[PDB]
């Protein structure tokens, strides 16, 4: 879904009676360059690959 | 509800209950005054096959379907008065009956309960009517009547029923309910999704599946203890147990690169044979449990595709549908064939009714305009070894579009070098 | 409808591919050298000849040849990894 | 006040899981859920712990009442227990398990119990 | 995965819990395995590796 729904994202599946607010508790930048590489391989270079394979082969 | 005018003199039902689907045949001999047959409602949206023979021929009279609903039999030449003819009819349902002690335990026989009507249902005057019931090894009747003339009598691992000389024109107000003994997992998929990639530059076809299977059997009374299952594995003398541990689909002739993945990873307990492929789940399925997985492989194109005779740009493909486990019943299964890029379609046919047909597009690797031609079509309620068939697609594929792939890559590289040429030779100094 | 196709299926002959599948890893490495030579000499002549017309001329021609060998290079080089 | 780590040690302060364990270690909730069917597994009624290197006898683990086992993996590495839903008649879930589990101790025992006032 | 032979009995019981359990159901384990249960078994834990509260 969108990038606007990620900067302010309240998930209720962790610390259950009182869920955590993610956007003020994590460091973005490892996720958004990865969504950028996914968006560039899928639309411009022509080859669609899964998000799991972009996440595994992100360090080498 | 229109009837007609006919008259039959014999009627021989024989329900066979030996798999995860109930299969019966009748042998009738209809005499003189196009032919209708009648179904109880509720057993009309479970019918999965229909047929008609002549008693000595090898042909097949055509027949189709459409609160008692009907089915139509035609005749090849004509019909004449004061003349009789004998025919048989096979049929395959999608019912099994429900386990009668709902909570069996671990290692016991399980019993099934199934209920239908005792007298014939057909809309014509019956002279003699028998009823036989082959299959399992232990039968009993549930809530018997009081009248002696229509109890059943057993012999030779089967039932028998009375000859019953006179039956009126239309009456089905009497039921029965049998409990029989069964020992099998009796599983069914909930839906399937198979898709077939038909690359053409290199030869190979490759197949993928997505099975969502479940088990309909008797639940456990008390939990799930491990060590009692270790005691079953330690002392083994039978295959009569009702949970599934291995399962094996049958494959085409020369299959090459197998894999058995999963939704959480890649399960590594699977080895091939000359033609089979034995797989094992992560956990044994015990009767209310689910398992969703994925199998795929690859073959060669040179036995699934024939180029037309008097041409070189017309091809005919014939694809097998539904090659899987040996005894399972599919509720809804949808097929999807991916023809290569820039092809056109003329005609499509299959020997089984095909609820819907659609034609769309879908992009793939190194595919830079308009996608593969995808054509998808759906089925419903069809069984393992009785509805296998083929499917035939005819298409054309010119020599023009065969060579457009490397020219598409080459045009993107050529339009990528000119940006470096213009970007490199361009003045950006601020001094003189 | 089904019978015309079914008797038209057995009346035909089999399928002969254009290049067999076990040959393509020779054309892959036999293409990857030539495209690097031609394209390297293409980007090598973008230096200071100080002659604009002949530089655009030579660069355009060697870019055309390098493109049309890079296409066949990546098509044969993709079928021998396992993505068709 | 409720929990103290002076009680999980044995006499003269040693931490162990054997037949001479503590009285409040044997009744805890993470002891009963790990060594549940472990002595009935091996032959003869004795078992080795393979990490703590201690020996367990099938009188050392009492049964639990409020939970029940649902899945237990192949090499006994993950064990999954489920909370048992509450009793439909107000009875404490220890008393119904003691009633079912022990069909002995039959008696007449005509004596009036000691109850508070119904308010 | 924990290796002369394999020991894969740590992904059986997350995929059991994904297949055979209703979708709004709480799992209570110790805080070392909070991220894997939420990531691979897909349920709603009570603690995880953050140790925030
Ligand atoms: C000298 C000054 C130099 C400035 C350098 C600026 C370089 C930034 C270029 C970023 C280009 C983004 C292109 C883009 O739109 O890709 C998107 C969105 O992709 C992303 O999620 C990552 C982009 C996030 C932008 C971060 C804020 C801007 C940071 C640099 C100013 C794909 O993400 P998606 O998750 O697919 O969807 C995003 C939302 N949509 C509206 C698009 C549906
Ligand atoms: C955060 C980075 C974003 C920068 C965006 C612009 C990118 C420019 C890239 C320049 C590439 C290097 C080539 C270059 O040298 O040009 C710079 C270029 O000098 C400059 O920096 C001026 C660029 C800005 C032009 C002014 C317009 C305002 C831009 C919109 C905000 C000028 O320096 P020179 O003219 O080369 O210095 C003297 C000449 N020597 C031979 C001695 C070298
Ligand atoms: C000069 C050459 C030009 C560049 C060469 C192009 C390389 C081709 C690979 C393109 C990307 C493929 C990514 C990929 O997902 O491949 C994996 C299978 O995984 C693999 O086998 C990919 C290994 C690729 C090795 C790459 C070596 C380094 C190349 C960098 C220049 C297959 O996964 P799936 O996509 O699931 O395959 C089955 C699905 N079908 C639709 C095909 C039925
Ligand atoms: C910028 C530099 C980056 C370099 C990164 C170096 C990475 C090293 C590790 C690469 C991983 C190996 C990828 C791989 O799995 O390749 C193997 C075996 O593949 C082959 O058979 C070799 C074919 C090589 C063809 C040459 C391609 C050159 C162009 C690539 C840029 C696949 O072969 P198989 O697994 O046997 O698949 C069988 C498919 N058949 C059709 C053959 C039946
Ligand atoms: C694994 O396979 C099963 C079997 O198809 C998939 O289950 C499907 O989805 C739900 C459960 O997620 C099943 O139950 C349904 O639940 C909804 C709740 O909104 C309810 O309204 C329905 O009436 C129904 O009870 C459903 O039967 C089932 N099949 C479908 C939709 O065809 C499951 O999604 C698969 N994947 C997993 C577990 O990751």
């Amino acid at each position: 879904n969108s990038f606007y729904k990620f900067l302010n994202w309240f998930d209720d599946r962790t610390w259950y009676p009182l869920g955590r607010v993610t956007g003020g508790t994590l460091y973005p930048g490892l996720m958004t360059t990865s969504a950028f590489i996914w968006h560039a391989l899928r639309n411009w270079l022509g080859l669609p690959i899964d998000i799991r394979n972009v996440c595994v082969l992100f360090a080498p | 509800e229109p009837p007609a005018t006919w008259e039959n003199v014999d009627y021989k039902r024989t329900i066979d209950v030996s798999n995860a689907y109930i299969s019966e045949t009748i042998e009738i001999t209809i005499k003189n005054i196009e032919y209708f047959t009648a179904f109880e409602s509720g057993i009309f949206s479970k019918v999965s096959f229909f047929s008609a023979y002549f008693t000595n021929e090898a042909t097949f009279l055509n027949s189709q379907l459409l609160e008692i609903r009907y089915g139509i039999i035609q005749f090849p030449n004509a019909i004449s008065p004061q003349e009789e003819v004998s025919l048989v009819i096979k049929s395959f349902y999608n019912t099994v009956g429900i386990p009668y002690p709902e909570h069996v335990g671990m290692s016991e026989e399980q019993h099934l309960l199934w209920e239908t009507n005792r007298l014939p249902l057909s809309a014509y005057d019956t002279k003699k009517a028998s009823f036989t019931l082959i299959g399992s090894s232990s039968f009993e009747e549930y809530h018997p009547p009081n009248d002696e003339s229509l109890l059943g009598k057993a012999n030779g691992n089967s039932f028998e029923f009375g000859p019953w000389e006179d039956i009126p024109r239309f009456s089905s107000n009497e039921t029965l309910a049998i409990v029989y003994s069964h020992n099998a997992p009796l599983n069914q998929v909930v839906n399937l999704r198979r898709d077939i990639w038909l690359s053409h530059w290199a030869s190979t076809i490759q197949f993928e599946e997505y099975y969502e299977l479940t088990n309909k059997a008797a639940k456990l009374s008390k939990g799930f203890s491990r060590l009692e299952l270790m005691k079953q594995i330690q002392t083994q003398n039978m295959r009569q147990t009702h949970f599934v541990t291995v399962l094996d689909m049958l494959l085409p002739e020369g299959a090459t690169d197998h894999y058995f993945t999963d939704l959480v990873g890649l399960v590594s307990t699977s080895h091939a044979e000359r033609d089979h492929f034995f797989i094992r789940p992560r956990f044994p399925i015990f009767g209310g449990w689910n398992y969703n997985f994925t199998v795929g492989w690859t073959n060669k194109l040179s036995d699934f595709l024939h180029v037309s005779s008097g041409s070189d740009e017309k091809f005919v493909a014939s694809i097998p549908i539904l090659n899987g486990p040996p005894d399972t019943v599919y509720d809804n299964v949808e097929l999807s064939v991916f023809l290569p890029e820039g092809a056109e379609i003329f005609d499509i046919d299959s020997p089984v009714p095909f609820t819907n047909v659609s034609i769309e597009t879908q992009k793939s690797y190194f595919d830079l305009n308009k996608g593969h031609v995808k054509l998808t079509f759906s089925y419903r309620n069809l069984i393992s070894q009785v509805a296998n068939g083929q499917v035939l697609i005819k298409y054309d594929y010119p020599k023009s579009s065969f060579f457009k792939k490397p020219l598409s890559i080459a045009c993107y590289i050529f339009t990528a070098l000119m940006g470096v040429f213009v970007l490199k030779t361009l003045n950006m100094n601020v001094t003189n | 409808t089904y019978e015309q196709l079914y008797k038209e299926f057995h009346s035909s002959k089999s399928f002969q591919p254009f290049i067999h599948l076990d040959t393509q890893p020779k054309f892959a490495i036999c293409g990857l050298i030539v495209t690097l030579a031609v394209l390297s000499s293409a980007l090598f002549a973008v230096g200071s000849k100080s002659s604009y017309i002949k530089k655009l001329f030579f660069y355009t021609i060697l870019s055309v040849i390098g493109s049309l060998f890079a296409g066949l290079t990546t098509v044969f080089a993709s079928n021998s990894f396992g993505v068709y | 006040e409720e929990i103290k780590e002076r009680d999980f040690y044995t006499a003269e302060g040693e931490y162990r899981v054997d037949a001479r364990a503590s009285e409040t270690m044997r009744n805890s909730l993470l002891y009963k859920m790990s060594y549940k069917d472990f002595p009935q597994l091996f032959n003869g009624g004795q078992a080795t712990d393979r990490v703590r290197q201690q020996m367990i006898t099938p009188l050392d683990v009492p049964p639990l009442d409020y939970f029940d086992e649902v899945f237990t993996s192949e090499n006994w590495m993950v064990r999954i227990y489920q909370l048992k839903k509450d009793d439909a008649q107000g009875r404490t879930l220890r008393d119904v398990g003691e009633l079912t589990r022990s069909s002995t101790k039959t008696r007449r025992s005509i004596k009036r119990p000691e109850l508070g006032l119904r308010v | 995965v924990l290796p002369l032979a394999l020991i894969d009995d740590f992904r059986e019981a997350y995929y059991w819990l994904r297949m055979n359990s209703d979708e709004d159901s709480k799992v209570a384990a110790w805080w070392d395995y909070g991220y894997q249960i939420g990531g691979m078994a897909d349920r709603t834990t009570l603690v995880d590796n953050n140790t925030w509260n």
